[PDB]
RNA sequence: CCCUGGUGGUUAAAGAAAAGAGGAAACACCUGUUAUCAUUCCGAACACAGAAGUUAAGCUCUUAUUCGCUGAUGGUACUGCGAGUUCGCGGGAGAGUAGGUUAUUGCCAGGG
């Protein structure tokens, strides 16, 4: 009951400070935001002056067919850079979205970065 | 028995220097005051003592939300 | 292998089952469990002492497992003449396996060796599932040796259950077998 | 007396009062009242006269209620001074009464008597004053 | 039956000195609603109603006709100056006069009790009684004698007698309103 | 977590000598002595005077001795007057 | 498209409490601490590795509005001005009363 509610509490505060220290993104340089379920992780990248989802991602996709490892998100991230790299988008502002950047978010983020996209 | 006090410090002259719809330049000041008596919104930005300035060009606003007001440049 | 306590064995192959025909629950872990248990000691001396905090902090390594942490003084007072940050108190959290092998010890072996042991008061539950209780003689616990203790102490544990009133605990308790005064 | 028994501060400025009263001007807890039909200032000493007046004239009948706390100091230079150092000090107590404020209440006793006391009360307030049943009950 | 009846018109004026000018006219601004219409504006005449309800309570009920309707109103508010006895407005709450409803009413005590006469103790448990009736039939205040009450008796619900359409409604049937010990 | 800090748990036997029931038990005691136990297991064996099963709380029950029956003792001797 | 999840926009609480309903997918609970990682002790949180079990809780929806929040129409206070004086013109609360309220919506992903 509580506990639950206070975690869900801690989460959505740490995400509010997170989401006014880096700012909002604008078409020329959008945000990326991540969410990491018990089962798949998703991305999307974000244009806020229309609050559009230019591009995303997640391990549902059937075609990749990844996993939820430190591989399967380095091979997700190198498929949302080739998609991204088509709708010439290379620079991109990273909403760590309440996580600790460490181990899967560090490969994620890690293999956009090996193929020439700003983050 | 004189009096025990009397004395005052100088006034400070706070409040809001531009008033909402007024035009401004990039850097003008819009509030004097000691904490964020008004917030910072859109294309305003907040001083080392919480005077609140412009940006850029535009129309100041004022906003209300939750009970707060926050200024903004549209 | 994934070596696993005595009591949690005994737990999850029959006591789940119990209580759930005990308390005709609709879903299975709707069962209670135990999540965390705080050993707690408490030396305002310390103040002047401070080989009263290092013997307390010690022995509890030994009577537990894993190192204590030393509380601050939440407040500034004069009546104990505390001065606020002042190290005070003691703690131990024990959780999943630790918690559960230390609670079979407890339970088996060193409620056993307390001084005119008739049980404990089945009534200190504060109303939510939470059991505390106090011990005022560590040498109980056969984990310390005699000859190093400074001086005789005692310490208050309180046990965290996932239930949502007394009865279920108590049950849950009575079901691990522990000794009840009733 | 009746005083308050702490304050944040000791001496306050004088204000003017003015206007009727838009609050306390409604019989509560009793049969009769005593309203003003002026706004002036009641010390605590005339209030404690009064309610000598009334319970002494009620021979056990009823109940009596003040509804006024004098609570405002009221300060006062030295005998002899000049104009000189500021805000003497404070002399006696003060309660802000207006025109409407109940006052008084008086519960128990028959009207006849009520009546008597109260005038008897009124006779050493400084403001004109009106007894007043509750005019919706008898 | 007249006397429950009181007679209006309506009134456009709506400011504080047009409501000034009507009371010396020597009438009375009020306002009806409730039953989910539009609030009706109008005017009362000040003597016919200080003849008529110089004893209001909450619980009057009473009947406004402005000529061609009539509705069943409580007697919601009434700003009363009490220094110069002038009443300056009115909220006349509606309801519908053939439903039941509910309604705290005060009682009256009469008469000199053989207890307390004898050495018992008054103690007033309740100061009301929750009855129910068509609105029109509502008891102001609900009579006790305490004549025959000795010492050592409480004083049932059911006991009191109740006028005609009036019926209790009470929970509890059996609380006592006043005791003599 | 970090590892530095922490006495060495161990699995130990403690067996009691009253009713012989052993119980196993994760004790930073080190014993000197050896068991092997019914898995076929080698633990310390640490022999504990006193345990759960006899206790003189659970089983052993308190012996009431000369308390309600004073009236008896003093009947059995000094009633013949 | 609808459901679910994520992420915004518009501000009146879009607030908590209790009761009932579900869970395909999705979400969450949940499982282990062994690898990198974290706690002034604790795998609780954080972190990594996963699919045995469940709506129990979180979550969504439905309830008497139970608490809160919001709240008219009239009237009053107050007030600018006035050769009408407790009056003439204009502005008009707070509290209370009748009520109301358990949000709405943009585009991304999964499958209906």
């Amino acid at each position: 009951m509580k506990k639950i509610k206070e975690a869900e509490q801690r989460k959505l505060r740490r995400k509010k400070r997170i989401k006014d220290k880096i700012g909002r993104g604008v078409a020329s340089r959008p945000r990326i935001t991540v969410f990491k379920s018990n089962r798949y992780f998703y991305a999307q990248v974000i244009d806020d002056s229309k609050g559009h989802t230019i591009a995303s991602i997640s391990t549902i996709e059937k075609s990749l067919n990844l996993g939820k490892n430190i591989d399967d998100v380095k091979k997700l991230g190198e498929v949302l850079a080739k998609r991204l790299k088509e709708k010439n988008i290379n620079n991109l502002i990273f909403d760590r979205n309440g996580y600790k950047y460490h181990g899967l978010i560090a490969s994620f983020a890690t293999s956009l970065r090996e193929f020439g996209i700003n983050i | 028995g004189s009096s025990k006090n009397g004395r005052d410090s100088i006034s400070k002259r706070l409040g809001v220097k531009r008033s909402g719809g007024q035009f401004v330049k990039a850097g003008e000041i819009i509030v004097r005051q000691r904490g964020t008596k008004f917030h910072k919104g859109k294309n305003v930005g907040l001083g080392r003592d919480y005077t609140i300035f412009a940006l850029s060009s535009g129309k100041v606003e004022f906003k209300t939300l939750k009970g707060r007001k926050y200024v903004s440049i549209v | 292998m994934n070596y696993v306590p005595e009591l949690k064995k005994y737990y999850k192959d029959s006591v789940i089952k119990e209580l759930v025909k005990e308390f005709e629950y609709k879903s299975i872990m709707q069962v209670p469990k135990l999540e965390k248990i705080v050993i707690s000691v408490g030396v305002g001396e310390a103040v002047r002492n401070k080989k009263l905090l290092d013997s307390a902090v010690l022995e509890l390594a030994q009577i537990t497992g894993q190192k204590a942490v030393k509380t601050k003084a939440k407040k500034a007072i004069a009546g104990f003449k505390i001065r606020q940050g002042q190290e005070i108190g003691a703690k131990v959290t024990l959780r999943g396996n630790a918690m559960y092998e230390f609670l079979y010890k407890l339970i088996h072996l060193a409620l056993p060796r307390v001084k005119d042991f008739r049980g404990i008061n089945g009534d200190a539950f504060d109303g939510n599932g939470n059991y505390s209780f106090g011990i005022t003689e560590q040498i109980i616990f056969s984990e310390i040796d005699y000859d190093k203790i400074e001086r005789i102490s005692g310490l208050n544990i309180t046990i965290v259950t996932t239930a949502s009133n007394d009865k279920e605990s108590k049950a849950l308790l009575l079901k691990f077998g522990m000794p009840f005064s009733n | 007396m009746l005083s308050p028994k702490k304050v944040k501060y000791r001496k306050k400025q004088r204000g003017r009062l003015s206007g009727e009263a838009q609050k306390g001007n409604k019989i509560s807890f009793g049969e009769y009242g005593l309203v003003s039909l002026e706004t002036n200032f009641i010390t605590a000493r005339q209030i404690e006269a009064a309610r000598i007046a009334m319970t002494r004239k009620i021979k056990r009948g009823g109940r009596v209620w003040i509804r006024i706390f004098p609570d405002i100091p009221y300060t006062k230079k030295p005998a002899e001074t000049r104009m000189g150092k500021g805000k003497g000090g404070v002399d006696h107590w003060n309660a802000p009464v207006k025109l409407g404020t109940v006052m008084f209440e008086m519960s128990g006793v028959v009207e006849e008597l009520a009546q008597e006391a109260m005038s008897l009360a009124s006779s050493k307030l400084p403001v004109k004053t009106m007894f007043v049943v509750r005019r919706d009950l008898r | 039956e007249n006397s429950r009846v009181l007679s209006c018109q309506y009134r456009s004026s709506f400011g504080s000195s047009n409501a000034r000018r009507i009371r010396a006219k020597s009438e009375i601004p009020a306002v009806v609603y409730g039953q989910g219409k539009d609030v009706s504006h109008l005017r009362i005449k000040s003597s016919e109603f200080n003849k008529k309800f110089a004893k209001f309570t909450d619980n009057t009920v009473l009947i406004l006709d402005d000529g061609k309707l009539e509705r069943c109103v409580f007697v919601k508010d009434a700003a009363e100056n009490i220094a110069s006895k002038l009443i300056y407005h009115i909220d006349f709450y509606e309801v519908d006069r053939n439903v039941e409803l509910e309604k705290y009413v005060p009682i009256k005590l009469i008469g000199a009790s053989i207890g307390v006469k004898e050495g018992g103790i008054l103690t007033v448990l309740k100061e009301q009684v929750k009855v129910r009736s068509l609105p029109l039939d509502l008891p102001e205040f609900i009579e006790l004698d305490l004549t025959p009450v000795n010492k050592g008796d409480s004083v049932l619900l059911k006991d009191l007698v109740l006028p005609s359409n009036v019926r209790l409604a009470e929970n509890d049937e059996n609380l006592e309103v006043v005791i003599i010990k | 977590m970090r590892k530095d800090i922490h006495p060495k748990n161990n699995l130990v036997v403690f067996k009691d000598g009253s009713n012989g029931a052993m119980f196993l038990t994760k004790s930073t005691l080190n014993s000197k002595e050896t068991i092997k136990y019914i898995d076929g297991k080698e633990y310390p064996l640490v022999t504990v005077e006193i345990t759960s099963k006899s206790h003189p709380f659970y089983t052993g029950q308190q012996k009431f001795v000369d308390a309600a029956g004073r009236i008896d003792k003093f009947n059995k001797r000094y009633k013949k007057s």
